[PDB]
């Protein structure tokens, strides 16, 4: 289904398909930062570094295609001002239990989130409004939020099946202002 | 010339007193407040949000810490055999310490209300079976077998029909109730599918939950 | 009736933040003055409570209690000058910042009820934020009035209460021990579970 | 017999406190106020008045101090060559320290609004030419040549058509914008007229300018 | 909302103007009394601020803080007599001006909150003027009550706040250092620019 | 154009043309004091020293005639209670930068003022009301205001042209009372 | 229980202050005033003679 973050639609004051992540049997999780992930891509990327003040919402779709003989579960969530403690390809979580920042993953469902169960569905949509303490900020020095994709239940299959599952992320800016 | 009396609580500083002081910077204008989404005014809104319950809080290694978020259901376990058991105590040490409800009720002294637990099956699409989830009121012992647990509050969960089930726990306060999961049938799976799966449990609170008498009570060190 | 769980009730009591020593002789403050930057984390339990949210907005209320190390009350006069953010701080007892009219002061005696003042919301933005992927409130300067040194040792304790509290965007609560100030860094070589453990999943 | 409490802020003297004291001379009648022209009630009225901007703050001799009020435009400078450049920072050290706006905003801590700069040509009636005045927003570098400055916010100023031009600078706050003047054409003049002229710059503030958080901050000694 | 730039806000805080020493032994004041003529320029920053205009009209509010040089509080009584303009001033401790009923006095103790009084607009004309091409407010006399000398050294500090401020005819702000009081004289052999300088007009 | 000082016309409670100042290439500036400048001139001059209380407004015209091949600029301003720090012919400024009183000339445009640009105009008119803290004063012991004429831009020309430019001041008392 | 503040002009005696004190002899009745000719209420009446 489609969830709207904090029950607010983006307002005023195309599709971009990134590369594919390969979910494995020993994967830990990945994260992306916004709007850093879209700063070197296309007209949005040019406007981000060719202006001074930036303000935009977003719409994120996460999909994965797997057979009926695979199993596993993923948690997709959005965390504003995601500072990390101890590009368009993201990073890998070193200690997924503490979310790499000293906070538990079991309480990550307090943020706008969705579940992907391979036996039930294969899609997740999140709509994020603009969150800041100021009406405008800098697109090259401040990261508004981060996106997390963590496998809570490990991927499993039988020998002879495809050992990697593709996870594709496609996103579209909404109500962008420069 | 107005007479006064100067009662016996005169020159005292009570830290919980509420009053009005002298502003140190008059004529100063603070920044007007813009609209920021996601405003929270009461903590019960946070208490009413489902979070992962670590029923399987057995392992303690650094690299095995993620295994505490689910418990297995295998094809080598027979019918009528106990799977897992836990209490229904959000404010005490145990599985509930991982949920936001337990952490938030660790800041108070008394609480009462109703809870709910949700179980999610993350096996393959071709696996089938049945489970029995039972609830025992306070003051009773753990049932000795599946048949004894059947004579009571219980639900039968079918993997093929449903992927999630919910269990509303009636009133709790301040011995505590027990939740146990039994095998009804065996784990049926075709050829070419994994023999083991995992279950994820989510717990939250209902709309009649309340807390009282705030404490501070914490053991995380500033520096 | 569910009025003890509101944010105003959650942050509602005056707690001890900061303590200033003005010894007769020693090396702690050789002169008769000290500078204390305003922070809410002087209270030990405040950081984990405030970091449940991302943005906060509140006023403050400060109370100063002064006495001798033994607890005695002596005839002394003090200043308690407040330096707003963006203004220079005193460097000595003879500094000219002690008499700049734009830094409010509160002259008071030890043999008096504790002094009490209020500080408004002092941020250029619309709220304080504890996390910034990319919060100055002021300073309190304490001295003893006079051109000569005082005849007594003194200690000053500051209590702060927060009023008109608002918050946005809840976050997961802190799980591991802190290592620095304004830093989510954690000891990566010793990670502990969120709670206690048991022997087996089938035993209570 | 009226009870009282004597709260913990009792015998304190706060210098920013506002109250009513006891008049030392009652029955005294002060002189009634006559009408005097030129009453000012707010400082923004003074901030909105144009004053000379010392763009040419190079010389420091006692007898060359009057040369800081204008900068030259000669007939030996070619086309496309930079004439002068300055920032748009009223509250910081530099050319703006000579204007009343800079001096008045040196008494506060924060400010924001729009500005405007006026240039006046004081050459002879028979001189002609063109200039380019460009504005660069915060965060950008100085344009490398006239062509680069043309692709942006700019105006072309003609000596023959007009004697004065104005340049509205958009929002400033608290890096800062830049203003640069380039030669478009050469300095054309007939025979019998001087080869050099001077430009005077005047700066002020618009109606949306505000200041906040008064400071005292001054370095002129009483005696 | 643009209420911090009004003249009342511009002149709105109590600043230290004047200080009186009454030593036990020495040569500063051999007797136990002193005379302080009222002026607003005792505050260092006041002159350049007030001289932005030509005519001013305001009331005043005075506060007296007294203590020992070390800052101690002692059991002493003081007088604080006010001499209106056009009246004779005390010449000694035995002078008859100390008990003339038309000079108001404020008897107070050191172990008391600071004394506070108000002074109205005392000019024959309709406003004070800082420039006259061609301003007496009064005098404060301070002594220790008694026919014998006091047993303690004392210091008195006076703070003044201006109320109901009005002004006319703005002027350019002062540019060079002052040399005298009530004199626009400047050092003609050392004239400095209004601000800082740079190397060339084409370089930032 | 014509400007009215502080937006007030003279009210109740002939033309006098002074000598000509010669603007040169090295001139610094001049100033006159009122009503001292008109105390030894005519019926006004007799009334000024033959009375006790005086009150009057003024209207000042400043003109200069030059050729089309000359250049320069003058600032004309009126400053009440103009006290000087370190007749009808005026004085000469010694340090025009500090206005001979310790205040900057760059902020002199805060007073009733006018500009004379030789390429644009040649006239300037200022109307001054009565300014004092008392309804009446003495005409022989108090100077109400002063008039300044300072060249901000130096006078320039080519060799063979007239090297001095005439500046003539003509003034007329308005609503005079004795 | 009424809170108070005790401002900084508290225990001071200003000789030009005007207020109301405690009468030392209540229940005492002063002699009523008869009419006496030649009452003066302002000094300017004496100045105009």
């Amino acid at each position: 289904n489609i969830i709207v973050g904090y029950g607010e639609w983006p307002s005023y004051c195309r599709f971009y398909t990134l590369d594919t992540k390969l979910w494995e049997k020993s994967s830990k999780g990945w994260y992306w930062k916004f709007p850093d992930v879209l700063t070197e891509t296309g007209v949005f990327g040019q406007n981000a570094q060719f202006h001074y003040l930036y303000r935009s919402g977003f719409c994120i779709h996460v999909q994965c295609n797997a057979s009926k003989f695979h199993q596993g579960a993923l948690l997709v969530a959005v965390l504003p001002e995601y500072v990390i403690g101890t590009g368009a390809d993201g990073f890998e979580l070193q200690h997924p239990y503490v979310l790499d920042a000293g906070i538990p993953i079991s309480q990550l469902t307090v943020c706008p989130h969705q579940w992907i169960n391979l036996r039930t569905n294969n899609c997740a949509t999140i709509i994020v409004p603009y969150i800041n303490a100021l009406p405008f900020d800098s697109a090259l020095n401040h990261c508004n939020f981060g996106l997390l994709v963590v496998p809570i239940s490990p991927l499993d299959y039988d020998q002879g099946a495809t050992p990697v599952i593709p996870i594709t992320i496609t996103l579209a800016p909404m109500c962008s202002e420069f | 010339g107005f007479p006064t009396e100067l009662k016996p609580g005169t020159n005292q500083f009570l830290t919980t007193d509420d009053g009005v002081s002298a502003p140190i910077l008059p004529n100063f204008h603070p920044t007007p407040c813009i609209h920021i989404p996601g405003e929270v005014r009461n903590l019960l809104e946070l208490c009413q949000v489902e979070t992962i319950l670590e029923v399987n809080n057995v392992p303690t290694n650094a690299t095995s810490l993620m295994e505490r978020l689910r418990f297995p259901v295998s094809a080598q376990a027979g019918k009528g055999e106990l799977c897992a058991v836990f209490r229904a105590d959000p404010g005490r040490n145990g599985p509930w310490q991982s949920t936001l409800l337990g952490q938030l009720c660790g800041y108070y002294t008394q609480w009462s209300g109703s809870l709910e637990v949700t179980f999610m099956f993350t096996g393959s699409f071709m696996a089938t079976g049945k489970m029995l989830i039972a609830y025992t009121p306070p003051g009773g012992p753990l049932p000795k077998d599946r048949a004894t647990a059947m004579l009571g509050t219980h639900v039968i969960w079918d993997f093929g029909l449903q992927s999630s089930v919910t269990l509303v726990i009636p009133w709790i306060s301040n011995t505590t109730g027990l939740v146990s999961i039994w095998y009804q049938t065996n784990y049926v799976v075709p050829i070419g599918a994994p023999n083991t799966a995992y279950i994820i449990a989510l717990a939250a609170a209902q709309k009649n939950f309340t807390m009282k008498l705030c404490k501070d009570a914490s053991d995380i060190l500033q520096t | 009736s569910t009025a003890e769980t509101t944010l105003d009730s959650f942050f509602s009591r005056a707690g001890l933040v900061g303590e200033i020593d003005l010894p007769l002789k020693g090396t702690t403050n050789p002169n008769g003055y000290a500078n204390w930057d305003i922070d809410i984390t002087g209270y030990a339990q405040m950081r984990r409570k405030v970091e449940l949210f991302t943005y906060m907005r509140f006023d403050a209320e400060f109370t100063f209690v002064a006495c001798t190390p033994t607890g005695e009350v002596v005839p002394q006069l003090l200043q308690y000058m407040f330096v707003p953010p963006g203004a220079p701080k005193p460097d000595s007892r003879e500094s000219l910042a002690w008499q700049t009219a734009t830094n409010p002061s509160v002259f008071v005696k030890l043999s008096d009820p504790p002094a009490q003042v209020s500080v408004p919301f002092m941020s250029p933005a619309s709220a304080y934020q504890w996390f910034y992927d990319g919060n100055m409130m002021g300073t309190f300067s304490v001295r003893t009035v006079g051109t000569s040194k005082s005849k007594y040792p003194l200690v000053v304790r500051i209590y702060m209460r927060m009023k008109h509290v608002r918050a946005w965007i809840p976050r997961p609560m802190r799980n591991q021990n802190y290592l620095f100030k304004a830093n989510p860094n954690y000891a990566g070589n010793s990670i502990k579970p969120t709670g206690t453990s048991r022997t087996a999943i089938t035993t209570l």
